[PDB]
């Protein structure tokens, strides 16, 4: 009901991610870009999409769509709302979930 | 730290003075021509012209690479002109 | 069906924490403390509650709201039953899991 | 949908094991060493069964269980399919999932 | 080891005589009133007596803080007057 | 590495001929008796005689112990042979 996460190592540094604060990313995106972030990496299926494929769906060309992926990891990283991808990366803290709030209250502080 | 080039990027955008903004203000809806365009590019700057890490934001937008957005008080074409030419 | 789990980190210590066993830990206090505990920092739905709003539940003051968590504590760190809370705290172990059995068969001993 | 996985640690080394992986590495045995591993080790249910109980399921002895035991661990490690093995062992890399692909598109190459 | 006060409570928890006892024999039911309260203490002081940790205990309780359950022998209110007055 | 006796298989196991091919080559299905056991056995064995890592294949399991599977060139019984007499 919140619990579903990935375990992921990029370069010898491990990562916690979880769903619920990946939703929270995309929901910075306009539909077509968040869409396009699903279809490609296989968030949807397990299964990712070529660029052509993605233009399929929406009806533009393969290149429209390597400037959608282009222009949303440009969205993500901004500093105006790069708070939501921190947040996502560092899920492996539990900051803010109920367990580290019943953790805090038994060791005190 | 993170991995790959945008490795340090939390040293400065905690600073940065869009941090509350929506992105709207940064990026163009993807079907926006004329007047809209060149009037949001110009709010964005006049916020850019107040920030403290503007030095950082621009620095990191030239030299890692960002292709969309403002960022630094540069538009997207101003950045594609002073890298590509 | 087992496998709900949740990473937290604090002060730079990190638990893996099981529902399951969580599940054990409650089942040793009383249903109100665990009522409570559930309530207080968001295990029923992840939203905590305030005082007044569990003393409302409950039909007694915030008063004894308080003391009803700060028993749970005692309760829950007290030597005579303090093993199901180390047994949860403990959940990156896996620890009695079919597949720390597996893996034990599979490396020897 | 594919992110019920389990934290092990056997001999001070930490495993993340997902039952998808688990499940590839049970596809390469037969239907009864499969099952037999299953049952020993409680994956069906969180309860391991005795020799005695496996082989009144089979039909078969206890002795025979225990050679079905013994001959599904040699085929787990020989260097035929022992790839699955290692993918299996190797969650916490999270290679080939899509929040792999992600944020390696995010942080570039 | 934990985090926070409670850091090395297993250095000495695991020789507790009291660990296999239901918390009931250490702590009241919320209504309890008179002559069952002090039967509950004592009763739970005797095994104290008996156990290997009881300094450990004691000073846990004490210097560390737990306001319920009886804890190295102490009641709930022998602590508090000792600690409060 | 691995825990325990295993924790170096995959110093070699990543170059072994075999690394393609279903188990059943390997090892004898559960009924197997007369001419298709045999049969088996030397058609894995004529692999292994190919093979870079024979040599830490036939360690393996004689040294750190497989009781099922043509290992390193050598049936099951070839090994029990060898092991117990
Ligand atoms: S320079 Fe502009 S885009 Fe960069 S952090 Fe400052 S306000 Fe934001
Ligand atoms: S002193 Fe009493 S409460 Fe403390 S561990 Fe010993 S028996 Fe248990
Ligand atoms: S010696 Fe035979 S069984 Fe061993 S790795 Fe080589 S081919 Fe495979
Ligand atoms: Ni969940
Ligand atoms: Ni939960
Ligand atoms: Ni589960
Ligand atoms: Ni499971
Ligand atoms: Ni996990
Ligand atoms: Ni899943
Ligand atoms: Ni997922």
């Amino acid at each position: 009901a919140h619990h579903h996460h990935h375990h992921v190592a990029v370069d010898a540094v491990s990562f916690t991610l979880l769903q619920d604060q990946l939703q929270s990313v995309l929901d910075t995106l306009s539909e077509r870009e968040a869409g396009v972030v699903r279809l490609r990496f296989g968030l949807t299926d397990g299964q990712p999409r070529t660029l052509d494929e993605i233009g399929q769906v929406y009806g533009v060309t393969r290149e429209r769509i390597r400037q959608i992926e282009s222009k949303t990891m440009s969205k993500l990283r901004h500093p105006s709302r790069s708070q939501v991808l921190r947040d996502y990366l560092d899920g492996s803290s539990g900051s803010g979930t109920p367990e580290e709030r019943l953790l805090r209250a038994i060791f005190g502080e | 730290q993170l991995p790959g080039p945008n490795a340090d990027i939390w040293n400065w955008q905690l600073q940065g003075l869009c941090r509350g903004m929506d992105s709207s203000m940064f990026f163009h809806p993807d079907g926006e021509r004329g007047r809209a365009r060149t009037q949001r590019e110009q709010r964005a700057k006049e916020m850019c012209r107040r920030c403290p890490v503007i030095e950082a934001c621009r620095s990191h937008a030239l030299e890692v690479g960002e292709p969309y957005g403002v960022w630094g008080g540069l538009s997207e074409s101003e950045r594609d002109l002073l890298l590509k030419g």
